């Protein structure tokens, strides 16, 4: 099977034609994506066969083939950019400064730009091109705009 | 069944379209993964 370093779409064949439900990150041999767009299913990579190895609900996050390896964080004040791969579109960079999710368990980044649901586990990265987290994890807000959170897992 | 298909690398761009505003919320994160705004 594909384990190219890179971003991939999460495709599948169950309704209407192909549809993209989601986005992930391979790195270091392991597929990096949110746990709502696959809800922790095996993936297919060509012929190969991906199956899950870390996942949590809560943090909405899963990983394929091994344990998470992305650890990058934002550091609070540089702007980012958003590795959008929209359904039907090519993958597109789009840079924003984000703002901040005030939570009783800490703060942290959220990025305020607004693409479909199957753009869900774009990749956020840092001036170096480093992956600070995942984008899909979010709420509206009142103009009905979505803000997502910069969702980053733990390195062990 | 689902697969996966490459979309890219993983690089900085410049000069990217930037956009996009930074606002500071008051949310609440649930058992379910649900964010929501405190008010
Ligand atoms: C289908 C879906 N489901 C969740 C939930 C994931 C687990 C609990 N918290 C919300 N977000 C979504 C979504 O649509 N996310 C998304 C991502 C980018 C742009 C627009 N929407």
């Amino acid at each position: 099977g594909e384990t190219t370093d890179g971003v991939y779409r999460v495709m599948t064949r169950r309704l209407l034609g192909s549809t993209q439900v989601g986005v992930g990150v391979m790195q270091e041999g392991v597929f990096h994506t949110m746990w709502h767009v696959t809800k922790g299913a095996a993936l297919r990579s060509g012929e190969g066969r991906l199956d899950p190895y870390w996942g949590d609900v809560k943090q909405d996050l899963v990983s394929y083939c091994g344990p998470w390896k992305l650890d990058a964080a934002w550091d609070g004040l540089s702007e980012v950019q958003l590795l959008a791969v929209p359904p039907g579109e090519r993958a597109k960079n789009i840079q924003t400064l984000p703002g901040i999710f005030k939570t009783k368990d800490g703060d942290i980044g959220a990025v305020a730009l607004d693409y479909p649901a199957g753009t869900s586990g774009s990749p956020i990265l840092d001036k170096c091109g480093r992956v600070i987290g995942l984008y899909g994890n979010g709420v509206v807000i009142k103009n009905g705009s979505y803000v997502s959170a910069i969702t980053q897992g733990k390195r062990e | 069944d689902m697969y996966i298909e490459r979309a890219g690398d993983i690089t900085w761009e410049k000069d990217a379209e930037v956009t996009g505003n930074s606002p500071r919320l008051d949310v609440a994160l649930d058992e379910s993964g649900d964010f929501s705004l405190v008010e």
